[PDB]
């Protein structure tokens, strides 16, 4: 599951490679992953979690 | 005992520096700090201390473009070229670059034709006032702001006092503050900040050459080899030299010429100016890489490796030498990206192990009667 | 196979090129050089690729170098043929079919070969691999890729990369693959290496670039920067985003200026055309940023400033070579400013006064060798010296003095004492210098002398130099004035005044604990250690710690204060007594200490490459003492041969001081064993050294060097007896 | 600025260095 979840990160942030200039739901979305590699079993308990009940 | 403890060696040093005993102002706070200004280079150089369009022109005749032309003379062009500004480009850009300028329309009205009318004189002594604010306290501020949080700075506010294991005269060996990459992960970091190894002088270059001589020779008879980094980013944010020792198994470590070539090459922008990949076997940093250009480098215990001068700073990371060791080594990507905190009496007591390794490899003293 | 597109591929590089020139204006007229476009951007061309059949004009092969013979002329590669022509990508790209038959060989081949060397149970080295590093589908060079050990979860990524289109607004044309899994899957440094060749080599490249303007001694070492020019994120945070039509144009004030000895040709920019009011610079069109940066290189009066330097540096030699030649006086004209740049005549710079009458030579060049025929005419010589800039069609300087010196002599638009003269011509961008008129005997070799040492020494071509580099971005890390090296040596015992200069020992620290426990730093008095090698003289200002009170801390102006030690004794010091040249231990200290010496322009200041052992001179106790008990700032003075030079060399006596330091700093008390043999051992208490024989002396002597020569022995790791005399001689005079 | 001459078999203080 880590392992996965590190290329998952990885294909995420090379969207951001353009450029430094960045608006309010793009510096977010770095926050989030930067948390989601400095505590990687946070975040595979969260995407556990919307899996078993998330829908809406 | 967080505040007093340390390994008896390094007390002992102390005790035997002990025994040894047997212009501008700018009023910080209290203090008195002479001004000071730091150039591309490195250098340190002291600091010293209506419009009407100007008259430009004599009659139907071009014979000044600054106010200020006919006042220097010979030499004070030479003292000044010597010890000048980084860039005097962008203060007339900068001006231009303030809004309600109309627009260059082609002809008629070029940016060169605009240029020559903003150099009219700035308001009674502007450029010296610009340049003292600048120079001074904003360099002063960022630096004292860097010293009072840094790590490596010997006397200020962190500083854990006891992952020292070794003191010679102006290096030392450190050991890191996080959970530590590799088993015998330690550090070569100078007193002062100097930020590139291009920026030290001669003394202290050959007396960190004499801890990397020696580390390699007590991790080669456990069978380890050694890598040693020297990552230097954008020389404005003045962090502190660290010349770091990382050792790993004898069959990875001769892999690892070839993982690096591969990596650098990579590394960075398609289409860069500056040749990627300097060989460093030969010549070495000092006359391979120019004074004042931020790079990284690495070597492979005595034999010399490769440099780098980075460019665009965003796409190079800073922890770019871990990440390839940490690659290999296979270990998970929290070691190196942000660290891991330790217990901050208990798991720190590292250094035990550490000291006991490096007892007979000591130089830095003669008092081992 | 596809012609239709072939032609698509001419037809969009034409229209970008365009783009280009209109950057830099030009419209219509044609003949702009192809150079600046395909040029490999290590060099500072663009680096576009080319996929047409265009070419070069045989007269952009032309190049040349001035050397102590003169100046030489070469046309590279050129025998008759117009074929220079290049490159197409497609020659240097690897077929598909050629691609997938060596996939077969080279997986394979790398099979067997690990098979064998696991076997050999050894790892597979760099030696081994280079051969076969970039070929298969999957590249061989992915197996060290980084993080190939969590890859090799990643399925399904082709289908992957193509779906991003539907989430990242970027198009990227590798839609198809990603360096992670195949690798780079081409190379084009072939490419790049003939390129170089069909524009007519590295050498050849550089004369339609201001590189030779910069003086730097090769091309070797230079390196570019693009973080911290305007293009920071000043630029882009700044509000008002409309106003980016001005400053639209400024990042490419570098490339211009670069390239600008084939931007601004006549030859290209037919029309009308300007001089730049305060210089000689004459320029074609309206070039959108060049007319910028040369009014800041020449910025405050800079071409007079050069002129009247040459022209007072010059006469300085005639002002001391009196009797070398039939000459009685010299006269400096002090004429009136803007003939610098009055293009249209010249008067004389000087003038000179025989005693009688010489003999004329004839109109000839500075390269011109002998011969004589012209009347010997009385009384009279004048020179003239001409300034310019110019470019890649007339950078010849040798065409241009013949030229301009026949212009004016001929009618009335130029006055001169008598027909009986010369002018020199310097090229600033390009440094190439020569001469041509008449000539009297033992003038031409003087000149000759005189010019070669003014295009290095003078400040004002400095300024000028260092005023373009900085402005170009362009830093080198070898290039420097001539170290001082082993073979050297002999010349320090020369009869000028020669000093060493060491401030290693200046900012001195001590640690100590607080008495709270917490741990700081204590500075400490230091000393400034000044030496004389061929009299022993040395001077010991001891600098006591209270001067860098309220400073303290990293001891920024330390070296700045050195060097105002050293300004102040030179300048209370007696002029005979001054140096004529000052060797410095460590080169942080030669821009500090030049500035302070700008009032005395006879000094040479030279860094050295060869270390010294003056460091732990200042450890012994006779010296220590002094500078711990002393409590003010004070000089001391010391003479380091005690009575030796009465009998021995200078140069031996040299040796044996060098000795004594060198064994002290590696083996400290044990050399003093063999200083103190025995307790009985006596000397005067004002010498530093014991009193003892000659014969005593080299017995202590050889012992010394053998206690050096086994440590040097012991810290490389290596047997000391493969090391021949000179081998020796050199470890103990520093470095190998 | 004092000047401590200590090259040999006397002691002698200049007290600018143009005596010397």
């Amino acid at each position: 599951d880590t392992k996965l979840l590190i290329l998952a990160l990885e294909r995420l942030k090379e969207a951001y490679s353009v450029k430094s200039r960045l608006n309010q739901s793009q510096r977010e979305e770095l926050g989030l992953i930067e948390q989601a590699y400095d505590n990687p079993h946070e975040a595979l308990s969260r995407i556990k979690r919307h899996l078993l009940t998330q829908r809406a | 005992g967080e505040d007093t403890w340390m390994l008896p060696d390094v007390n002992e040093r102390i005790e035997q520096f002990s025994q040894e005993h047997s212009s501008g102002v700018e009023n910080e706070d209290q203090q008195e700090v002479i001004l000071v200004r730091t150039d591309q280079s490195g250098r340190v150089w002291p600091v010293n201390t209506k419009r009407q369009m100007v008259s430009t022109h004599e009659e139907r005749e071009r014979v000044r473009y600054f106010h200020d032309d006919d006042n220097l003379s010979l030499n004070d062009l030479v003292k000044n070229e010597k010890m000048g500004t980084a860039e005097n480009q962008n203060k007339l850009f900068m001006r231009m670059a303030s809004k309600f300028m109309g627009k260059t329309d082609g002809d008629y009205y070029t940016l060169d034709d605009m240029f020559v009318s903003k150099a009219a004189e700035r308001e009674r002594l502007g450029e010296e006032e610009e340049n003292q604010r600048k120079k001074a306290i904003a360099e002063h501020r960022s630096l004292a702001a860097q010293m009072e949080k840094c790590l490596y700075c010997f006397d200020s506010s962190q500083f854990p006092k006891h992952l020292i294991v070794a003191i010679g005269v102006k290096v030392y060996l450190c050991l890191p503050n996080v959970r530590s990459l590799t088993e015998g992960h330690c550090l070569i970091v100078p007193l002062q900040h100097h930020r590139a190894a291009t920026l030290l002088d001669e003394d202290i270059w050959e007396e960190i050459q004499m801890f990397r001589k020696s580390l390699v020779k007590m991790f080669e008879d456990k069978g380890l080899d050694c890598i040693f980094l020297e990552t230097n980013m954008s020389m404005k944010k003045q962090y502190h030299m660290v010349y770091e020792c990382i050792p790993l198994p004898k069959e990875v470590g001769d892999m690892a010429p070839i993982y690096f070539k591969k990596a650098i090459m990579e590394s960075d922008e398609e289409w860069s100016m500056n040749k990627k990949l300097i060989d460093l076997s030969s010549k070495d940093i000092r006359k391979s890489v120019p004074r004042g250009l931020p790079y990284f480098s690495v070597d492979f215990g005595l034999h010399g490796g490769f440099a780098h001068v980075i460019e665009d700073q965003h796409k190079f990371p800073h922890y770019f030498g871990k990440e390839i060791i940490g690659g290999m080594l296979d270990i998970e990507p929290r070691l190196w990206r942000k660290g891991i905190r330790e217990s901050f009496e208990d798991q720190r007591k590292k250094a035990l192990q550490f000291a006991q390794w490096w007892k007979p490899y000591d130089f830095t003293k003669s008092k081992n009667y | 196979n596809t012609q239709e597109l072939l032609d698509l591929l001419v037809k969009c590089e034409n229209k970008i090129q365009t783009r280009i020139k209109i950057g830099l204006n030009s419209k219509m007229p044609s003949r702009f050089p192809p150079v600046v476009f395909y040029t490999p951007k290590e060099l500072g061309g663009l680096g576009m690729l080319s996929m047409g059949h265009v070419l070069i004009p045989q007269s952009d092969l032309r190049w040349s170098k001035q050397t102590d013979v003169g100046i030489t002329h070469f046309r590279s590669g050129m025998s008759h043929e117009e074929d220079q022509l290049i490159p197409n990508l497609y020659r240097y790209i690897q077929p598909w079919e050629s691609e997938f038959i060596d996939s077969q060989r080279v997986w394979a081949e790398y099979a067997l070969k690990r098979q064998e060397a696991i076997a050999q149970n050894r790892r597979l080295t760099l030696e081994d691999l280079e051969d076969s590093w970039d070929r298969g589908i999957p590249r061989i060079n992915t197996l060290f890729q980084k993080d190939r050990h969590t890859l090799a979860y990643d399925k399904g990524w082709r289908v992957r990369t193509d779906f991003k289109q539907y989430q990242v607004l970027k198009q990227n044309p590798f839609w198809w693959t990603h360096q992670r899994h195949d690798g780079k899957l081409w190379n084009l440094n072939n490419y790049r290496t003939d390129m170089i060749q069909a524009l007519g080599g590295v050498e050849g490249i550089l004369e339609h670039t201001l590189f030779k303007g910069t003086y730097f001694p090769t091309w070797e070492g230079l390196f570019w920067e693009k973080a911290s020019g305007f293009e920071e994120s000043m630029k882009w945070k700044k509000l008002t985003n409309a106003q980016r039509s001005g400053l639209n144009q400024i990042p490419n004030r570098r490339f211009t200026l670069w390239w600008s000895p084939t931007i601004n040709r006549a030859n290209v920019y037919v029309g009308f055309q300007v001089q730049l009011d305060l210089t000689g610079i004459f320029m074609h069109g309206k070039i959108p940023t060049l007319k910028i940066s040369l009014i800041q290189i020449f910025r405050a009066h800079l071409w007079q400033k050069i002129h009247e330097s040459i022209v007072m540096d010059l006469c300085q030699v005639f002002d001391q070579e009196l009797d070398a030649l039939e000459i009685e006086t010299v006269q400096k004209e002090t004429i009136h400013p803007r003939k610098s740049y009055k293009m249209n005549s010249s008067c004389a710079d000087i003038l000179l006064f025989a005693s009688y009458k010489w003999n004329v030579s004839r109109p000839s060049l500075l390269a011109d060798s002998k011969d004589v025929m012209d009347s010997t005419t009385t009384q009279k010589y004048w020179i003239d010296i001409q300034l310019r800039w110019g470019d890649y069609d007339s950078h010849d300087i040798e065409r241009y003095a013949r030229a301009k010196f026949l212009d004016y002599t001929t009618d009335n638009m130029s006055i001169y004492p008598s027909p009986t003269g010369v002018l020199i011509a310097i090229d600033l961008a390009y440094n190439l210098h020569s001469a041509y008129g008449n000539w009297f005997p033992g003038s031409k070799p003087l000149i000759q002398q005189a010019m070669a040492k003014i295009m290095k020494a003078n400040p004002a071509l400095y300024v000028l130099r260092e005023r373009i580099r900085k402005g170009l971005q362009l830093y080198s890390s070898e290039p420097t004035e001539p170290y001082l090296s082993s073979q050297n040596y002999g010349e320090l015992f020369s009869n000028q005044i020669i000093w060493f200069v060491d401030d290693t020992n200046v900012y001195r620290v001590t640690i100590h604990k607080t008495f709270e426990g917490n741990l700081t730093t204590k500075p400490i008095n230091g000393a400034i250690f000044i030496f004389n090698p061929r009299t022993g003289q040395l001077f010991l200002k001891i600098i006591h710690t209270s001067v860098w009170a309220g400073q303290k801390r990293l001891g920024q102006l330390a070296k700045w204060k050195t060097a105002e030690e050293v300004a102040a004794l030179i300048r209370s010091l007696p002029v005979e007594e001054q140096p004529k040249q000052i060797i410095v231990t460590r080169k942080g200290m030669l821009d500090p200490l030049e500035v302070h010496l700008l009032d005395f322009p006879n000094i040479v200041i030279k860094g050295s490459e060869l270390q010294l052992p003056f460091q732990a001179c200042l450890k012994v106790e006779k010296f220590g003492d002094l500078i711990l008990k002393a409590t003010e700032p004070q000089m001391v003075l010391f003479n380091l041969y005690d009575d030796w030079l009465k009998t021995i060399s200078s140069y031996t006596a040299f040796s044996r001081l060098i000795l004594i330091l060198r064994a002290l700093h590696v083996n400290n008390d044990r050399a003093k064993v063999i200083l103190k043999p025995d307790k009985t051992t006596i000397t005067e208490p004002h010498h530093i050294w014991p009193t003892l024989t000659d014969e005593e002396w080299i017995k202590v002597e050889v012992q010394l060097k053998d206690l050096i020569l086994a440590d040097y022995g012991k810290k490389n790791n290596v047997n000391v007896a493969s090391l021949t005399q000179s081998e020796i001689r050199d470890i103990i005079l520093g470095m190998e | 600025v004092k000047v401590i001459d200590m090259t040999g078999r006397e002691q002698k203080v200049y007290y600018s260095y143009s005596q010397i």
